[PDB]
């Protein structure tokens, strides 16, 4: 760890300052070396985390996507050889988003997930599990591709169990983790109609419980009911 | 692309 | 060189690829692996080189002035002390920074410039040597600030020199060569009306030159006349 | 900032 030497509040700081300036790589690497401190995260310290790596790996992702687009135009009938150099680089691509994910992966599992025993923590890093799966299943191709399907499904399946039991239905993370479980159904798992029901079912429990919260509390939640809602839209 | 996050 | 295996033409055709990906770093890496391999650039390879690191750069110094800013105000009266991290920080950036720069400045030393014989690569290599010492002068504070600014003012003049010699007054390497040793007279030498003069003389002899262009040429010439005059629009 | 190319 590069970033052993550096005081947790001081990382901490530091991914801060490098959200400022858009330096989203950094800021990835201060928050794993605050998680490789031991301590648990705070709220914020999980939201810089996410923010970080979901910057990081939705660049490799669409990056991939350009490169596997330009390949398999490649592939077409009628298309003039290029030799191996699309499927190299985007094969690099690939192998460095596969990395990052087995690096968020490997957080979780050392040992933020053990740890996590209030909802709002378990919850958030049981998603971000999920999320992370479900980014190595859009690469993949293999004897393995099924099993990294069913290990996002799984951690989804299990971040749903505890939020339904123990948050409001307009709980942001409750909402944005069936937003992204439904998006894993409709785009991984082939399950269109699945995705259509959880976006559905989550938006109008949401909706009924909307006058619960305060203003500001509402502002947050409906901002991800308009996501389902997006997504129901595009979907129907 | 379908909105997540 | 981590690139010393690939062929030359595979570097290109990945520059080119990476550039459709937006993963400039990458296109820049793969430029320098072509650079090295020790043949002369041609026009498109020199472009693919120049919009690789200028990306790269640009975003560094993007984030330099962010950290920048944010350290500045740390220190004004009543600021409550934040340790040494923004300045670690910012350190950090423009140390990457710096190191860019150096890389690219080592390209044209080794050995793109002494082998360029043509105006249009010598000039748009000097503007070059010009631009990312200009860079590193944005970020000098030391007893070097004077020289890496008369380095910049160097090789800016003896690409002027030439490109007076010997291209049209529309030619875009020379237009954007003026654009630039301008901004230079303007943030970097204290030189505003210098840096007004030039920009206006630049835009004026171009104007009485695109009588001369084809369709096309009269686009790409006063694309750049647009940029003089919005930059003097900002001066005056 | 002025514009550069
Ligand atoms: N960027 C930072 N420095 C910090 C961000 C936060 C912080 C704390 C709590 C919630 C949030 N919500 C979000 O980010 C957004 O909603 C989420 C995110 C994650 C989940 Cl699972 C659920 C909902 C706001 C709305 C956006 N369309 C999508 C992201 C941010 C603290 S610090
Ligand atoms: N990106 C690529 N793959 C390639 C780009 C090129 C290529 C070849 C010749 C000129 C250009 N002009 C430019 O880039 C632009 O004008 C310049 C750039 C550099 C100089 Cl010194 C002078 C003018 C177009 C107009 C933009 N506002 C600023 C950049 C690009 C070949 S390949």
């Amino acid at each position: 760890g590069a970033m052993g030497s550096m005081e947790r509040a001081s990382l901490i700081q530091k991914a801060k300052l490098a959200e400022q300036a858009e330096r989203y790589e950094d800021m990835a690497a201060f928050m794993k070396g605050a998680v490789e401190k031991g301590e648990e995260l705070s709220c914020e310290e999980r939201n810089l985390l996410s923010v970080a790596y979901k910057n990081v790996v939705g660049g490799q992702r669409a990056a991939w996507r350009v490169l596997s687009s330009i390949e398999q135009k490649s592939n077409e009938e009628g298309s003039e050889e290029k030799g191996p150099e699309v499927r190299e680089y985007r094969e690099k691509v690939e192998t460095e988003l596969q990395g990052v994910c087995d690096t968020v992966l490997g957080l979780l599992d050392s040992h933020l997930i053990k740890e996590a025993g209030d909802a709002e923590s378990r919850v958030f890093y049981l998603k971000m599990k999920g999320d992370y799966y479900r980014y190595l299943a859009e690469v993949a191709t293999g004897d393995d591709k099924k099993r990294i399907i069913d290990s996002a499904r799984s951690a989804y399946q299990e971040a749903m169990d505890i939020s339904k039991k123990e948050m409001p239905p307009t709980n942001p993370i409750r909402l944005g983790l069936a937003l992204n479980f439904s998006v894993f159904h409709y785009e991984i798992a082939n399950s269109p109609e699945e995705a259509i029901s959880l976006a559905k079912t989550t938006f109008d429990e949401a909706m009924a419980d909307l006058h619960t919260l305060s203003e500001d509390s509402y502002k947050d939640s409906t901002l991800i009911m308009q996501l389902l809602r997006d997504n129901l839209t595009l979907w129907t | 692309f379908p909105a997540t996050v």
